[PDB]
């Protein structure tokens, strides 16, 4: 039974997400004091980004870059900082090194992508821009999303040096030593009503028919029927005894719809 | 915390501040060498004083971590580099005196002049008054005047200082736990292989003597051929079965016999391979020279030059009114900044110099990943050897034929090969005995085999035996003929050129075997060979992180210095020399002298 129609539903959100205030900020923080901005209750238009060829790195794990505009998340976290050109590589799950041990970290199940671009023309001076710092050593590697903002001193041999060190960004340095602005987006999975979604428009509901449904990112094929199940305010999807999604809550009309297979029993074609 | 743990923390902090101070010192040096001014020299000195003070302070602390407790070779090699130097042992009076002795020896060499017998007011400085005479003059007595005058005014003045220099230098080396100053110089080739006994400085001496014994036949035949040509040039002054006078070697000291090519040319009718006129005709400039060098390096798979290299380098002499140092130099400032400061002109010599200097930037763009301390050629020779191999690959007539610089109608017959090989021998084979003998004399002086009462006697006996060269006039212990050379008067090692030639020809043979080149070894180009480029990049990437013996085994298949590739390169020249030396005499007598 081929789906005869497509049903796409999104919550009634009109505000555009403030991505411009992060990617175009006048000042960026250092790695040891990376700035996190919470994004919620807005429509995420990712065409402002991918279309720009400015980004040198755009690697999303757990989600597809081309399917970002079609997904919905509870919250999106925007983290921004400045590192070296040869060090942008350490911004990835499972990676170890100076960034990923004492001043930043991404978990093994990280969902989201980092965006990095060359900022020499803004953060590199002829005499050297020494307003960006990095932390060579901390006692223990850092939990993944921990921030170390303390100014403490560490011991090398018999000399007491400072944990934080100047990056030294020059305009005559190689791309491996040039400054890079890194912005990442952390996607929180659906445990509450979706607040960040794409710019797509909600479609009309079609019941009792085999159609392709897309409820806040949940894509599948089935027949939508009225459901007697009562969902909690924080519940969006229902699962049967076999851990299969059999009921979904409509984000626009706040009603519960049962999901059934389009065919029952074995079907043979002659 | 293990000693290794503390060593890693110390080395990390060291690389952080070291990259910071070095880049700034390199920036100051670049500004001064590109803009000559008292203000710039002031900045350079301040940057260098800061770097030297920091390096000394860090070297003193690095001795807190014994190399034994260290397990990782990388950390152990960094700690060895820091602990070897960075802390003088001479007393304050002795340190000041040494500095004064060194500065005086440099001043005398720079201001040294030889004034004519008839006209005391007419005088000639080494550059280029005296050097032109040795390089071009063919008047036996004029070259004798220049040679003896340079010795009398320079050696005699440096004689009392050089004696004191040896006493102070040996003392500093002993404070570094070495036998003498020569032993301290040989520490570069010392390695600690984990699979068994490695390389020692005494092994370096054994290898250089054995390699000289192996080069002696080819050098003996080249010496005989040059002696016959000089008998044609200077009659009534050369003995058919004797040594060659020192002042007739085309140079103040006869380090290179290149200037004797006009007299010793095998076939004068056949010309050279100069393409300067073709370079000028096609409107070539420095930009095209360096772009063609980049095309050559990118063909074997080496990375392209960085945009900062093209935007920050001095590839031409500035015309705005800025005085510059015109000597070619490839720069590695740090932080990925690679530049070349060179007075590029439209000539074949500048083309090959551009390839050689770009060969330096290509070895530096590989070891860059290595820590700062290990960012250096495996040994003093490996680096220069890499540049020379590049120059050899690009100078082949076939390669110039591809570029359009050489006409396709040119034919490579045997006579042209003999001329090119003889010129290469005059610049390469004619230098090995001189370098080996000079370094052996310096080693024996530092150790104590030759007392000052016998410095000139042994120097002239060793020169007659090893180099086959006799002094035109008798010299007493008031002379310091070795000190008349820049390297000896300015405290520089000299065996690096010997090892550079050996390693260069070993690399050439290895990469030519990889490039599947069939034919003479001197007609080999590694262009468009990704396998040869891959093994070369593997050789350049390690830097000083591993023993140079292993690197050599990885690239050429052998871990021992070998002159076999060098002899195979000059095999046609050796055959032609043996053909020309049937009626002549091969060898020399150490009894004949021009003044007896
Ligand atoms: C590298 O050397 C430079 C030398 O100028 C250092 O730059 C200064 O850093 C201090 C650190 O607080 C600043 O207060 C100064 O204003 C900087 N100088 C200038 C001219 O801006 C730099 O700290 C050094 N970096 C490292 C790694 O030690």
């Amino acid at each position: 039974v081929q789906p005869q129609d497509t049903v796409v539903r999104f919550p009634n959100i009109t505000n555009l997400c403030p991505f411009s205030e992060v990617f175009n900020a006048t000042t960026f923080a250092s790695v040891y004091a990376w700035n996190r901005k919470r994004i919620s209750n807005c429509v995420a238009d990712y065409s402002v980004l991918y279309n720009s060829t400015s980004f040198s790195t755009f690697q999303c794990y757990g989600v597809s870059s081309t399917k970002l505009n079609d997904l919905c998340f509870t919250n999106v976290y925007a983290d921004s900082f400045v590192v070296r050109g040869d060090e942008v590589r350490q911004i990835a799950p499972g990676q170890t090194g100076v960034i990923a041990d004492y001043n930043y970290k991404l978990p093994d199940d990280f969902t989201g992508c980092v965006l990095a671009w060359n900022s020499r023309n803004q953060d590199a001076s002829t005499s050297g821009n020494f307003n960006y710092y990095y932390r060579i050593w901390r006692s223990e590697k850092l939990r993944p999303f921990e921030r170390d903002i303390a100014h403490y001193d560490y011991q090398v041999g018999t000399q007491f040096k400072s944990s934080l060190k100047n990056y030294g960004f020059y305009s005559s340095a190689g791309d491996s030593h040039q400054p890079y602005r890194v912005v990442v987006l952390s996607f929180e999975l659906l445990n509450a009503p979706a607040t960040v979604c794409g710019p797509k428009q909600s479609t009309e509901l079609i019941k009792n028919k085999c159609v392709n449904f897309n409820f806040n990112g949940l894509t599948g094929t089935g027949v939508l029927t009225d459901s007697n199940k009562k969902f909690q305010s924080f519940q969006q999807f229902g699962r049967d005894v076999s851990d299969f999604t059999d009921s979904v809550k409509d984000p626009k009309t706040l009603e519960v719809l049962d999901i059934t297979p389009c065919s029952y029993g074995g079907v043979s074609v002659i | 915390s293990t000693t290794e743990d503390e060593a890693k923390k110390f080395l990390n902090d060291f690389n952080s501040e070291a990259e910071n101070l070095t880049y700034q010192s390199s920036l100051a040096s670049w500004d001064y060498n590109t803009n000559i001014s008292d203000e710039n020299v002031q900045k350079m000195d301040e940057a260098g004083a800061k770097w030297s003070a920091f390096y000394e302070e860090q070297s003193k602390i690095a001795k807190n971590y014994p190399l034994e407790e260290i397990q990782t070779d990388i950390v152990k090699r960094q700690l060895q580099i820091l602990q070897q130097s960075g802390s003088p042992v001479l007393s304050e009076d002795k340190s000041k005196r040494l500095n004064s002795i060194l500065n005086a020896m440099s001043t005398i060499y720079s201001t040294g002049k030889v004034c004519k017998p008839n006209n005391p007011q007419e005088c000639l400085l080494l550059e280029p008054g005296l050097d032109n005479i040795m390089g071009t003059s063919k008047d036996y007595h004029e070259r004798l005047w220049a040679w003896e005058g340079w010795r009398a005014e320079v050696g005699k003045q440096l004689r009392p200082l050089y004696e004191e220099y040896v006493v102070l230098k040996n003392e500093m080396a002993r404070g570094y736990h070495y036998e003498d100053y020569g032993d301290y110089w040989r520490r570069d080739y010392e390695t600690e292989e984990s699979s068994g006994p490695g390389y020692s400085r005494d092994q370096l001496m054994k290898d250089v003597d054995r390699i000289f014994t192996e080069i002696k036949p080819l050098y003996e035949h080249l010496h005989a051929y040059v002696r016959a040509k000089l008998m044609d040039t200077y009659p009534l002054h050369i003995s058919p079965t004797g040594c060659l006078p020192a002042h007739l070697l085309g140079d103040m000291w006869g380090r290179f016999w290149t200037n004797l090519y006009p007299l010793t040319v095998p076939f004068g009718q056949k010309p050279n391979i100069d393409v300067t006129d073709e370079m000028v005709k096609q409107g070539w400039d420095a930009n095209r020279i360096f772009k063609e060098a980049e095309k050559f390096f990118v063909s074997v798979g080496l990375p392209n030059m960085t945009e900062g290299f093209w935007n920050n380098s001095m590839l031409t002499e500035p015309g705005d009114g800025r005085k510059v140092v015109c000597h070619p130099t490839a720069w590695d400032l740090g932080k990925g900044d690679f530049r070349i400061k060179m007075c590029t002109k439209v000539t074949m010599e500048d083309f090959l110099t551009a390839h050689h200097e770009m060969g330096h930037i290509q070895y530096d763009m590989a070891y860059a990943s290595q820590p700062y301390l290990l960012r250096n050629g495996a040994n003093e020779g490996f680096h220069e050897a890499v540049g020379e191999v590049m120059s050899l690959s690009v100078a082949t007539p076939k390669h110039l034929k591809t570029m359009g610089l050489l006409s396709p109608d040119f034919r490579e017959d045997d006579e042209t090969e003999i001329n090119f090989l003889l010129k290469q021998a005059l610049n390469i084979v004619g230098t090995l005995p001189f370098t080996y003998m000079l370094e052996k004399w310096r080693w024996m002086v530092f150790k104590g085999e030759i007392p000052k009462e016998e410095w000139m006697k042994k120097w002239w006996e060793m020169r007659r035996e090893i180099v086959g060269v006799v002094e035109p006039v008798p010299h007493d212990e008031t002379y310091c003929d070795p000190a008349s050379l820049f390297h000896v008067a300015n405290d520089y090692s000299f065996i690096r050129y010997y090892t550079r030639t050996i390693f260069e020809f070993q690399f050439h043979e290895a990469l030519c075997r990889i490039a599947q080149h069939n034919g003479p070894l001197h007609k080999c180009d590694i262009s468009n060979s990704t396998d040869a480029g891959k093994k070369l990049h593997q050789m350049l990437s390690v830097g000083k992180s591993q023993a140079w013996t292993k690197t050599l085994e990885d690239i050429v298949g052998s871990r021992n210095m070998d002159v076999g590739p060098l002899l195979r390169y000059f095999e046609p020249l050796y055959t032609w020399l043996q053909e020309q030396n049937r009626k002549s005499y091969v060898g020399w007598n150490t009894d004949w002298s021009p003044y007896s």
